[PDB]
């Protein structure tokens, strides 16, 4: 799974199966050789650090999945992305959904 | 600026007792919330648990009956404990800072809430297989 | 007709128009009834779990059900409320609760029980004389009385603890009983102000019928959309607390001066009998109401919420056999009542 | 000893159409008739 993307050009990334309830979903990027480093928290909370091109799907749907928006990509973009879910109405998830590449074609 | 340096020998024996330790810089290993990811290799990271006081701690249940974690604020340390390794446990180890908060979909006043984390500060990762 | 210098003796306890109130709105509900679909063929045995959710109010169960041929079958699964289902086999095998006591019958989607408020007129020869007195205690001479044809048109709510849209005193909040004394006895309580309460469903859901024969629908709760919260009702906290204090200042007059006053909850006993309840939006809501009585007066914004339980087959008039079952109502319920009035013992 | 009652047996229905009890009972011989000419 992955997405490629023109320098320039936007992501559109997804992760994780459909909400049932209220949900909250925290992107990471895993640059390889890297630790995965946090983007975004509680579906559009970007830390001090992290670019506006940044902007997360909301939690406040049900039957649709986490979509990350990636804007304007930078070839040091490049990275996994990956997502932790919390849901309502799903036992506590200890591990990461499956990511996608972000694969910049520079 | 914190920093989180994983360690430990990068291997140990199948059905052993494996040891690693986050050596914490920059900030009390008390005050902050730790926890422990691993990524197996072409795997995406795996929580293995996390780790505060007052018996706020928490296991990934696949693991619970084998991993335990502790503090030493008298040395700054995070430890990671995990017996009965094996093949399976080959994986990056890492140390971060965990964040919690809190998500509000209901009454509040009848639990209709729930708190969820995120990792704000990442070691770099120890790589520990497990071989003869 | 004001009737000048005409007095009479009235008596509420002994108000024989109350009688024909209630013997005839059971009769309408039980005539509502008698064209819609029997819920006897569901009575089944069903296998069942909770419904998903993160860590149980609601029940998910499954059956075997008939479908418009007689020597077919499909399976049905179905959302329920735990209230309705009694577990057997001590998946686990339950049944639904009313089985070994009553028919059901499912009530028609299409009729409306909403309150509508009616006049109930004399025949001729007749005429209802009414009193003008807003100090009178339901009992005795009624100094001031006029005469009409036709009452007020009254809202035939149906409730238990509290009075949700009912009339409000003229002046003062008027307290009433057969006796004050006799414990054995109600005590009626009139606010001369309305209370706001705003109590809802919050639960999206859906709803599905099911074909169980010719022509012959089963109405099925499907599924919930988003979040699974319970029931609940708000009550203005601070008018609460205001008309308690009206209530004490007036029950006072029959206890003394300085006694104290204490609202304490419900005995034990069955929901019907223990909670507050009513009918908003086709669901039977029974609240627990504890938060509004749990005080203690004694001489010289905010709300307060109150939890309710849901459930579908309601034994509307505490009679054995004739079971009611509301099917499920899709979307999200908000209703808003007055509170006028209280019944105390 | 040496015939007015007898004690028929059945499969009964219960409150569930998915249950069913072997129900027995006395009946006088005058209400029941037999089919294969327990009989
Ligand atoms: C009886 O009275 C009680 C008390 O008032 C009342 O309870 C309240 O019910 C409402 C029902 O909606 C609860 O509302 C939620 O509150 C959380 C927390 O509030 C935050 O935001 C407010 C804004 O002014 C702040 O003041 C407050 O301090 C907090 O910061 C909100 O987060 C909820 O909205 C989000 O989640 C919903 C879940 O489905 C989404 O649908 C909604 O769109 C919002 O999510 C989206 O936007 C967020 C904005 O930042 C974003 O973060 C999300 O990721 C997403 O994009 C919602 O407002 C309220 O908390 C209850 N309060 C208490 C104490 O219980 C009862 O309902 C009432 N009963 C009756 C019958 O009236
Ligand atoms: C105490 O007294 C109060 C006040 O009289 C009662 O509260 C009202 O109860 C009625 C009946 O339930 C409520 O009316 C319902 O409104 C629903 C939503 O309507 C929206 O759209 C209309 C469009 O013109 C607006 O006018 C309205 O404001 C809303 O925006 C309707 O869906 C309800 O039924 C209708 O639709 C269903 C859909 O399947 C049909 O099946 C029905 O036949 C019908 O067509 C209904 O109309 C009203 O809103 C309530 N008001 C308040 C303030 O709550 C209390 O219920 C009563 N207390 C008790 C316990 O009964
Ligand atoms: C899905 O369900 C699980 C299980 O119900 C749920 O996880 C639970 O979350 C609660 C917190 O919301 C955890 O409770 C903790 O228990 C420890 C034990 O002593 C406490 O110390 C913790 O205290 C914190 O919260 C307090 C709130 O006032 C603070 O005052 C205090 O300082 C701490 O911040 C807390 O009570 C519970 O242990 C977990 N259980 C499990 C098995 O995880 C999960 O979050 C739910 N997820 C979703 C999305 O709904
Ligand atoms: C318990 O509640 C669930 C719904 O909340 C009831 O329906 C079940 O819902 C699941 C998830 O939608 C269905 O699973 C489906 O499996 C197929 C397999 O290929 C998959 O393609 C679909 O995307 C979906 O995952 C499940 O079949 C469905 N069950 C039925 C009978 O339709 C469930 O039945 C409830 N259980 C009881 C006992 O009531
Ligand atoms: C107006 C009226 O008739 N009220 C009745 C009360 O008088 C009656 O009072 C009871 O009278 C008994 C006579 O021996 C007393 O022993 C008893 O304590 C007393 N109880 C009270 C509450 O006053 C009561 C109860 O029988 O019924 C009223 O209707
Ligand atoms: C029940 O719901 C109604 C409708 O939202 C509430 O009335 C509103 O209260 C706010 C409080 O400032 C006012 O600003 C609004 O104008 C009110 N709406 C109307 C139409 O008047 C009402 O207070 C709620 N009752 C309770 C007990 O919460
Ligand atoms: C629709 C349905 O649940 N049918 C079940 C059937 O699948 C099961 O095999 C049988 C007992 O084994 O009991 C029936 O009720
Ligand atoms: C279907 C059902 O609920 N049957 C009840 C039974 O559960 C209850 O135990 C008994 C008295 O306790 O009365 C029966 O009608
Ligand atoms: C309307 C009214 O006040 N009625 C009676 C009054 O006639 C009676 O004298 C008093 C007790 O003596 O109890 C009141 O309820
Ligand atoms: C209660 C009863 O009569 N049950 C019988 C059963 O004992 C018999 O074995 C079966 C056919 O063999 O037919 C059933 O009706
Ligand atoms: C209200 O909730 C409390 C919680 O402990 C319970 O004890 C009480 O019996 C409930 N009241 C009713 C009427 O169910
Ligand atoms: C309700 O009554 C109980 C009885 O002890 C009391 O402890 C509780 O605080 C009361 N509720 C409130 C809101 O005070
Ligand atoms: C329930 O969810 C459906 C999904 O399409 C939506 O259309 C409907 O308006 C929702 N109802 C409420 C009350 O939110
Ligand atoms: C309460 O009574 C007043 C009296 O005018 C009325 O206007 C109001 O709508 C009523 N509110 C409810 C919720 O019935």
């Amino acid at each position: 799974t992955f997405v490629s993307v023109a320098p320039g050009q936007t992501a559109r990334i997804t992760c994780g199966e459909e909400s049932l309830g209220s949900r909250s979903v925290i992107w990471y990027q895993q640059r390889p050789g890297q630790a995965p480093s946090l983007i975004i928290y509680n579906n559009n909370d970007r830390p001090s650090g992290i670019p506006d091109r940044f902007s997360g799907s909301p939690g406040s749907t049900f039957g649709t999945t986490a979509t990350l928006t990636i804007t304007s990509v930078e070839a040091g973009d490049e990275a996994d992305y990956y997502c932790h879910i919390w849901d309502s109405r799903r036992p506590t998830n200890w591990v990461f959904g499956e990511g996608t590449t972000l694969i910049v074609l520079s | 600026q914190v920093h989180l340096q994983e360690s430990g020998p990068g291997l140990v024996k199948p059905s052993e007792t494996l040891s690693l330790t986050c050596n914490v810089s920059g900030t009390l290993v008390r005050d902050n919330y730790w926890s422990w990811i691993r990524q197996p290799l072409g795997k995406q990271p795996e929580w293995i648990g996390y780790v505060h006081d007052s018996g706020d701690t928490n296991y990934n249940p696949s693991l619970k009956s084998r991993v335990h974690l502790s503090l030493d604020k008298s040395k700054n340390l995070v430890s990671l404990r995990l017996t009965g390794v094996t093949a399976a446990d080959s994986a990056i180890y890492y140390c971060a800072t965990t964040k919690h908060g809190r998500r509000i979909y209901g009454v509040v006043a009848f639990k209709e809430w729930f708190t969820y984390f995120y990792m704000d500060v990442w070691g770099k990762g120890t790589s520990v297989t497990v071989s003869s | 007709i004001h009737l000048e210098n005409v007095t009479e003796e009235f008596n509420m306890w002994k108000n024989n128009m109350v009688e024909q109130m209630h013997t005839d709105i059971i009769s309408l509900w039980d005539q509502s009834l008698k064209p819609c679909v029997k819920l006897t063929p569901l009575c089944v045995t069903l296998q069942c779990t909770n419904v998903t959710n993160n860590i149980g109010e609601l029940k998910n169960c499954s059956f075997n059900m008939t479908t418009e041929l007689r020597d077919k079958k499909q399976k049905v699964y179905s959302l329920f409320y735990r209230l309705d289902v009694v577990q057997i086999n001590e998946n686990k095998e339950y049944r639904l609760i009313n089985c070994n006591t009553s028919a059901i019958t499912q009530a028609c989607p299409k009729v409306s029980f909403e309150p509508i408020p009616i006049h109930y007129c004399a025949p001729a020869g007749f005429a209802i004389l009414k009193c003008k007195d807003k100090k009178f205690n339901g009992t005795g001479p009624c100094p001031s009385v006029s005469t009409v044809q036709c009452t007020h048109g009254i809202k035939p709510v149906v409730s238990t603890q509290l009075l949700l849209n009912g009339s409000l005193a003229e002046e003062e909040v008027m307290i009433r009983s057969e006796n004050i004394t006799n414990n054995a006895k109600n005590i009626l309580v009139q606010f001369n102000t309305p209370v706001q309460i705003n109590c809802t469903r919050p639960n999206n859901n859906t709803r599905k019928s099911i074909r169980i024969g010719p022509g012959q629908w089963f109405y099925a709760t499907g599924d919930i959309i988003g979040d699974i919260r319970q029931a609940h009702c708000n009550v203005s906290k601070a008018t609460w607390n205001e008309t308690l204090g009206k209530v004490v200042k007036q029950l006072r007059k029959h206890f003394g001066n300085n006694t104290i006053i204490r609202f304490a909850n419900s005995s034990g006993g069955d929901l019907e009998v223990t909670t507050h309840s009513f009918n908003c939006g086709g669901e039977f809501f029974y609240c627990n109401t504890s938060g509004l009585f749990n005080s203690t007066w004694i001489s010289n914004n905010d709300s307060i919420t109150l939890p309710c339980r849901i459930k579908q087959i309601i034994n509307m008039w505490q009679r054995i056999g004739q079971a009611m079952y509301a099917p499920p109502i899709q979307g999200v319920i908000r209703c808003v009542s007055n509170i006028t009035g209280l019944i105390l013992t």
